[PDB]
Order: structure tokens, then C-alpha cells, then sequence
């Protein structure tokens, strides 16, 4: 240490400086959770994001629950190729991947297998094979009406069970959770709601719990 | 007759 | 527009220029900037 | 002229001395090759598994050849000297204190990570998590202060002059004695497994509640069969550090707790015995961390052959 | 081009050492820009902060905190004044330098695309080309804040661009495996190489600003000659089948450099295509990699959070 005229200490003592903010910024940076969305149809995404705050890209969200802060990322907006900027979305704890369920009818090809070749391009792709994918059926009174008036064998050729609401569900929310590939590695939790239900929001931070506790698992020493 | 080493 | 002679064009100028190349050449440790400062 | 020489037989000393070695050596590569690797994002698990390698190495390097050289063969004519013998066992009491709280904070470190995960993320930060490191090193230095103000160097021959009849021994009288050694075997080994049993019943709670009832599918019960292997890998580090660390802090508690009205000469053979089978598993722990920690994860096993080969 | 350059020597092996090793960020150092006084290389990292690094003797002297961590971009004002980042909230913030209060403030929060913001370089310290996710290229006064000719003609995403150094014209690579070559006065397009399988990552000016060298995913670097219309040199070889992340040449243009998601640097000479040099001092993707413009060092940075400055 030859102290260089007295200003280049200065500089890196600056450098310290910089080094304490940019460290506790750090800390905070792995205190915030985060939570990309994506939705192929509109999925109710604003239903959810609004029962989410109440407790054209990027729209952010920093609601926080049960004292602990949370991110995020309502990213459906924005409409781009989404091979490139999906690998600045790695490192998230949790997709939150909601899907309309009465889009099973509409036609273009059937929306709801282009949200199920989503959900496969989402589930299958290698940024996320350790991040867990949260699954959000949405506007299920509407689905109990359409599937009261309409069948579900025009969505899917293949299935001749009852029609009735439970089985149904069960059979497309089995449809979803067989798309994972890479089932030892992620999880995809499943939920069903209407646009009610403020066990909703909560439930995240039951799914962020499962995805965290299992997340220490694979790196705090244990299996 | 005490041991001395611990 | 004769791809063989634009090309020579960039051989010619890269060979114009690779003298004093402060890269390909090399350091001498003193003139180099990036010395490893061990203080 | 030689008295308070054991007559300890020499096939029971080369087997011991043998085992001891074998020990030693498997125990440093093991320590050597997981510190390196450890020396090759929530990385806050990292520092305490770095630090009880560290731990187990030194102990080891340390204690392990000169423990062979002036303690199975050459007996009570020493030749380490006074600042030899004082440091000797500053590092051991260091090292002992320095592997029992890092096995604390590595189990204080999973249960929060576990079982309050978001108060991990709040609370344990990689700065603090090195300022805890350094905080374990401190206090096993300040606990281990003490094992210099307690040794010392004591002529027991005839008169008390000749050179060949000096020990170096704890040097205080019975009643301190007794004090410092039985605070050290309180802390340092029942704290340890009170906390380290708690925490690691309580994770191992937490896993089986969490893949048993499942609050979904449990993926062909693989993953969760690895977190058996993990609770494997759990209950194998807390059953090692009672099964090691006891029968020593046992033997430390038993110099202590008889005062010559107890002791015969078949007891006295036995306690120097005892003494070798303790330190045996005192260098069972210090080879068998890294192992357990290697051998049992078959990642670990394929890196550590790449590091290796 | 090396088919008919061949009677020349080649350069040896280019050994390069870790000169510097600037530790500091949080996440993965997305993008970095040299200075024009080959000292301050700006790099910004997705956690947040984009970092004013003093290359000469690893000190930061600046971390500027952005409104949004989605940062995907980064440049160095010429006069050192401004410094640019955009990224996936769609507006390029134009920071100050030079400030009479001390400490750095945003200068104009630029907006005005519905795609992410890929890649943006300074013309002057008065205009700033972006290249954004909605397809078009444009060009930006920071006064007014509006954008004075946005480059329609890219028919899918356009992901990295670049200016020739006599900031008259620049060159847009883009996922239609084509490179566009714009131009700032007339506002519309001069030429379109093609010859790429796949999309293009990233994409670098050679010195004279009479050639460029596109990175694509496949791996296969293509230096481009402007006038000809075609494709000139095709930098690949086997064992090399990941993306290219970022181009960078030298001064003299004899040594191009690659960074691959191979995890490590392909230093490739430019006339001959040989991997000339190895520099596989990170563990993760080479995102980023600059060469300063006198051309003495060589800065990357990775997505391991760290700035290796190589000789």
C-alpha cells in the first residue's frame, strides 16, 4: 500500500462504498420472491393479478404476503419471441402458469391445445427444470354451465367418462400434469377457482412454501 | 498409579 | 460485386495493421497497463 | 529406573497404529479433495460443510502423526517440548470445539432452511453466514484458551529432577481440573447433541410429513425415495457425531472423575486402551465426514472419481 | 476468404491470462460496453445494477440501480457523459455522468416500443440507436424523446445490433437468420445478408466498418463483406455446436473474437479460422465480451457474475 497521491484510495475506497450498497441490495435480492406468469388465452390474468394486489411489457408486481415479500411478473403482455428472453426468467422460484378452462371449444385448431403445447414448451424447456410450475384453472362456474350445456368429447376425442364437474376436472387437470417430462425435478401443483375464492392468493404461498422447502432440499447438504 | 496423558 | 476482390481488400488492410496490434503481438509487462498489481 | 511406563504389547500397537493410519490417510484425501472442490445463488451450506472439512483436516494433520509419535510408541520421555505439548492441545481442545459447533450451526443452518424457510431467506445472508464462520473459529480460540491455562509440564520420577520421568500434563489440581474438562464435555459435546438430535429428528419429521401425506403425485416415488437417502444422509452425520464424540469426552470425564482410590493396574491398561480405541473414533469421525458426505450421493461419488482420476 | 489468404502465416497460439478478475455482481452479467478512453467498461447484470468499472485498477466507480432488474443491454457514451440500458420493460434509460450534483440520476426514461429492448448503442451523445423485441430497429433523440426514424422491416424479432465507427450507418442481426444493414440519414434499408440456419444472437463491426461478423446459434460466426451482398467467411468447425453469445474484433481485425455457451471464449483468427485461442476461465455462458478500442485488453463477462479481463 502506497496510497497513490491520495485520490486513487479515495477511488477505492469509493469502490468499498459502492461494494456495502451493491452487497445489501444483494441480501435483498435473494429476499424478494419471484413468480413469472404466462397465459396463452386471457386466462383471467387480471382477475388474478387483482386478487393478488388487493392483498407495455413487464408489469410488475411487489405484493407482499404473510410479512414476506414477494415479486411478480404479469409478462403475457408483451408479445415477442418467447425462445429469447425466457432464459432471463431463469433462476425464478415459481412459474404461475394459469389457464382459462371454458376455452376448450373455441376454434382458430382448439385454444385449449395450444395452451396445452404452451404448457408443454414451458414444462419441457431447460431453464426450468428445477423451478416447480403452479397451476391455475380459472373460470370454473362458467365451465360448470358450458359443460352443462356442451360435452367435452368435442375437446378431446378420446374420453368417455362421466359428465359430471369432479371427473372432468380431475381428467384435465391429469391432462395438464402428464405433460411434465421431467417429473423427479418439478412439481406442478394444480388449483381450481372461479372469480371468488381469496383462498386463492394465499394457497401461492402455500405452493411458494413447496417450492422453497424442496428447492433447500437440493442444496442444503441433504439427497 | 494415575494415568497422565489425557 | 467480385467477392474475391473485396476480400483481398480485407487481407490487405488487416496485414497493413497487424503490425502494432497491441494483441496479437504481445505485452512487455511495462507497457502493458494491465500489470497484476499485487498491493 | 523408567516407571509409569505401560507395558503395552506390540501386535495390539501395530494393529491399533495400523488402523490409525489408515485413518489418517483416507481421512486427509477425503478433507483434502472436498475442501478443494468446495474451493472450485443461496450457497450458505457450502461455508459450513468447507468449514468442518477444515475442521476435520486439521484435527487430523495436526494431532494424528504427532499423536503416533509421542503417544503409542514413545511414551512419557516426550520430545515436543512445553510449547509443543501447550499449543498441542490448544489445537486439539480447538479442533474438538471447532467440529462440535459446526456440526450446531450446520444443523441450525438445515433446520432453518427446512422448516422456517422463509426466515432463511430473510435472516441467513452469504455475508453473515461467512461472519458466523469466522464467529465458530473465534469462540472455539476463546474456548480453547482455557486448555493453555490448565497444561503444563511435571516431573514424576523419584526425586522429581531426572529428565527422563517429565510428562506434560494437565498441570492444575483435581477440583479445576474437573471444572474445565466437565464444562467441555458439557458444551462441546452435550449441547452439540441435544441441538443436532432436536433439529435433525424435526427435519427428518418434516420430510416424512412432507412426502407421507403430501399435504399430489410423488413422482413415481423417486425423488422422494432420494429424500429417504437424504434423511439417510441426515440421521447417518447425527448418529456418527454421538457415536464418535461420546466414548472420548467419556474417557476425558473418567481421567477426571477418579483420583487413584478407583484406578488398579488392569484399569490402568484398560483406560490406555480405551484411550487408543476413543482416538481411533475420534479419527473415525474426522475421515467418515467427508466419506459420509462423499460415498452416499452418487454425484458426489462420480465428481469425486473425476477429481480423483 | 481463407480459401484464397492461406499463403500467409498464421499467428501461433494466442495464449491470453487472466489479468483481472472483476467480482462484484449478483446474477449473470448480461452485457458490457468499453469505454472510448479504454478504462471504464460499463456492464449491467440482471439483478439490478449496471456497474462503471475502472478496468485499470478493478475499482467500481459507479453502480447505477435500475427501476426495473430486466436489463438485457448496455452502452458507453464516446464523450462519457450518458450511459444507456434497456431491456424487458421496454423503456432505454439514458443515464447521466458528468452531473454537477455528484452522484448519477436518470437523464430520460425513453420509451416508445412494445417489445423488449435487445441491444443499444450511442451515435452521438445526443442519439441512440435501440434494437428491440416488436421488430423494429430504432433511432432515438434523447432531448425530445421521441424516435426519429424507427426502422420498420424485420419480419421476426431483431436481437443484437451495431454501429459502424463512423456512427453514419450500423447493422441489425435478427432471428430471420439475416442481418440488416441500416442507415441513420435515409432511415431505410441498404442490404440484407442472409446465408444463417438459425437466428442471431449477437453481431460486431470490423474496424474499417466495411465488414461484420454475425453470431448465431449455430455456432457458425459469418464475417460479411457490405457492398458484395453475400456471405464471405464462414468461421465453424465440429465439437462447437452451441450459441454464440457475443462477436467482438480486434484493431487490426486479425483476431475475432467469440463467447459460446460452451462456457467458454473461441478466439478465432480472421483469416485463416482457426480457434487460435481458448479462454476458459468461466463455468457458465460467455454472454458478453468486448475488445476496447485502442485495442489493448479484452473484457468478458459471463453468467457467473464475473468480469475476467483478459490480455
Amino acid at each position: 500500500g502506497c496510497t497513490l497521491s491520495a485520490e486513487d484510495k479515495a477511488a477505492v475506497e469509493r469502490s468499498k462504498m459502492i461494494d456495502r450498497n451493491l452487497r445489501e441490495d444483494g441480501e435483498k435480492a435473494a429476499r424478494e420472491v419471484k413468480l413469472l406468469l404466462l397465459g396463452a388465452g386471457e386466462s383471467g390474468k387480471s382477475t388474478i393479478v387483482k386478487q393478488m394486489k388487493i392483498i407495455t411489457g413487464i408489469v410488475e408486481t411487489h405484493f407482499t404476503f404473510k410479512d414476506l415479500h414477494f415479486k411478480m411478473f404479469d409478462v403475457g403482455g408483451q408479445r415477442s419471441e418467447r425462445k429469447k428472453w425466457i432464459h432471463c426468467f431463469e433462476g425464478v422460484t415459481a412459474i404461475i402458469f394459469c389457464v382459462a378452462l371454458s376455452d376448450y371449444d373455441l376454434v382458430l385448431m382448439n385454444r385449449m391445445h395450444e395452451s396445452m403445447k404452451l404448457f408443454d414448451s414451458i414444462c419441457n424447456n431447460k431453464w426450468f427444470t428445477d423451478t416447480s410450475i403452479i397451476l391455475f384453472l380459472n373460470k370454473k362456474d362458467l365451465f360448470e354451465e358450458k359443460i352443462k350445456k356442451s360435452p367435452l368429447t368435442i375437446c378431446y376425442p378420446e374420453y368417455a367418462g362421466s359428465n359430471t364437474y369432479e371427473e372432468a376436472a380431475a381428467y384435465i387437470q391429469c391432462q395438464f400434469e402428464d405433460l411434465n417430462k421431467r417429473k423427479d425435478t418439478k412439481e406442478i401443483y394444480t388449483h381450481f377457482t372461479c372469480a371468488t375464492d381469496t383462498k386463492n392468493v394465499q394457497f401461492v404461498f402455500d405452493a411458494v412454501t413447496d417450492v422453497i422447502i424442496k428447492n433447500n432440499l437440493k442444496d442444503c447438504g441433504l439427497f | 498409579r494415575r494415568p497422565y496423558i489425557l | 460485386m467480385l467477392v474475391s476482390k473485396c476480400c483481398e481488400e480485407v487481407r490487405d488492410y488487416v496485414e497493413e495493421r497487424s503490425g502494432e496490434d497491441p494483441l496479437v503481438k504481445g505485452i512487455p509487462e511495462d507497457k502493458n497497463p494491465f500489470k497484476e498489481l499485487k498491493g | 529406573n523408567s516407571d509409569l511406563d505401560v507395558n503395552t504389547d506390540i501386535y495390539s500397537k501395530v494393529l491399533v497404529t495400523a488402523i490409525y493410519l489408515a485413518l489418517f490417510v483416507v481421512g486427509t484425501v477425503g478433507n483434502s479433495v472436498t475442501l478443494f472442490t468446495l474451493a472450485r445463488l443461496q450457497s450458505t451450506v457450502d461455508y459450513y460443510l468447507g468449514s468442518l472439512a477444515l475442521s476435520d483436516l486439521l484435527i487430523l494433520l495436526l494431532a494424528m502423526p504427532v499423536e503416533l509419535y509421542n503417544f503409542i510408541w514413545v511414551h512419557h520421555p516426550w520430545a515436543f517440548g512445553d510449547a509443543g505439548c501447550r499449543g498441542y492441545y490448544f489445537l486439539r481442545d480447538a479442533c474438538t470445539y471447532a467440529t462440535a459447533l459446526n456440526v450446531v450451526s450446520l444443523s441450525v443452518e438445515r433446520y432453518l432452511a427446512i422448516c422456517h424457510p422463509f426466515k432463511a431467506k430473510t435472516l441467513m445472508s452469504r455475508s453473515r453466514t461467512k461472519k458466523f464462520i469466522s464467529a465458530i473459529w473465534l469462540a472455539s480460540a476463546l474456548l480453547a484458551i482455557p486448555m493453555l491455562f490448565t497444561m503444563g509440564l511435571q516431573n514424576l520420577s523419584g526425586d522429581g529432577t531426572h529428565p527422563g520421568g517429565l510428562v506434560c500434563t494437565p498441570i492444575v489440581d483435581t477440583a479445576t481440573l474437573k471444572v474445565v474438562i466437565q464444562v467441555n464435555t458439557f458444551m462441546s459435546f452435550l449441547f452439540p447433541m441435544l441441538v443436532a438430535s432436536i433439529l435433525n429428528t424435526v427435519i427428518a419429521n418434516k420430510l416424512t410429513v412432507m412426502v407421507h401425506q403430501a399435504a399430489n403425485m410423488t413422482i413415481e416415488p423417486g425423488r422422494v425415495q432420494a429424500l429417504r437417502r437424504g434423511v439417510l444422509v441426515l440421521r447417518a452425520v447425527v448418529i456418527a457425531f454421538v457415536v464418535c464424540w461420546l466414548p472420548y469426552h467419556v474417557r476425558r470425564l473418567m481421567f477426571c472423575y477418579i483420583s487413584d482410590e478407583q484406578w488398579t493396574t488392569f484399569l490402568f491398561d484398560f483406560y490406555h486402551y480405551f484411550y487408543m480405541l476413543t482416538n481411533a473414533l475420534v479419527y473415525v469421525s474426522a475421515a467418515i465426514n467427508p466419506i459420509l458426505y462423499n460415498l452416499v450421493s452418487a454425484n458426489f461419488r462420480q465428481v469425486f472419481l473425476s477429481t480423483l482420476a | 476468404l481463407s480459401q484464397i489468404t492461406n499463403n500467409i502465416d498464421p499467428v501461433g497460439r494466442i495464449q491470453m491470462r487472466t489479468r483481472r478478475t472483476l467480482r462484484g455482481h449478483l446474477a449473470k452479467i448480461y452485457a458490457m460496453h468499453w469505454g472510448t478512453d479504454s478504462r471504464l467498461l460499463v456492464s449491467a447484470s440482471q439483478d439490478g445494477k449496471l456497474i462503471i468499472w475502472d478496468s485499470y485498477t478493478t475499482n467500481k466507480v459507479h453502480a447505477i440501480p435500475l427501476r426495473s432488474s430486466w436489463v438485457m443491454t448496455c452502452a458507453y457514451a464516446p464523450s462519457g457523459n450518458y450511459v444507456a440500458c434497456g431491456g424487458l420493460d421496454n423503456i432505454c434509460s439514458i443515464y447521466n455522468l458528468k452531473t454537477r450534483e455528484g452522484n448519477v440520476r436518470v437523464s430520460r426514461e425513453l420509451a416508445g416500443h412494445t417489445g423488449y429492448l435487445s441491444c443499444c448503442r450511442f451515435l452521438d451523445d445526443n442519439q441512440i440507436v435501440t434494437s428491440s423485441g416488436d421488430t423494429t430497429c430504432a433511432l432515438w433523440d434523447i432531448e425530445t424523446g421521441q424516435q426519429t426514424t424507427t426502422f420498420t422491416g424485420h419480419t421476426g424479432d431483431v436481437m443484437s445490433l451495431s454501429l459502424a465507427p463512423d456512427t453514419r450507418l450500423f447493422v441489425s442481426g435478427a432471428c430471420d437468420a439475416s442481418a440488416k444493414l441500416w442507415d441513420v440519414r435515409e432511415g431505410m434499408c441498404r442490404q440484407t445478408f442472409t446465408g444463417h440456419e438459425s437466428d442471431i444472437n449477437a453481431i460486431c463491426f470490423f474496424p474499417n466498418g466495411n465488414a461484420f461478423a454475425t453470431g448465431s446459434d449455430d455456432a457458425t460466426c459469418r464475417l460479411f463483406d457490405l457492398r458484395a451482398d453475400q456471405e464471405l467467411m464462414t468461421y465453424s468447425h465440429d465439437n462447437i455446436i452451441c450459441g454464440i453469445t457475443s462477436v467482438s474484433f480486434s484493431k487490426s481485425g486479425r483476431l475475432l473474437l467469440a463467447g459460446y455457451d460452451d462456457f467458454n471464449c473461441n478466439v478465432w483468427d480472421a483469416l485463416k479460422a482457426d480457434r487460435a485461442g481458448v479462454l476458459a476461465g468461466h463455468d457458465n455462458r460467455v454472454s458478453c465480451l468486448g475488445v476496447t478500442d485502442d485495442g489493448m485488453a479484452v473484457a468478458t463477462g459471463s453468467w457467473d457474475s464475473f468480469l475476467k479481463i483478459w490480455n
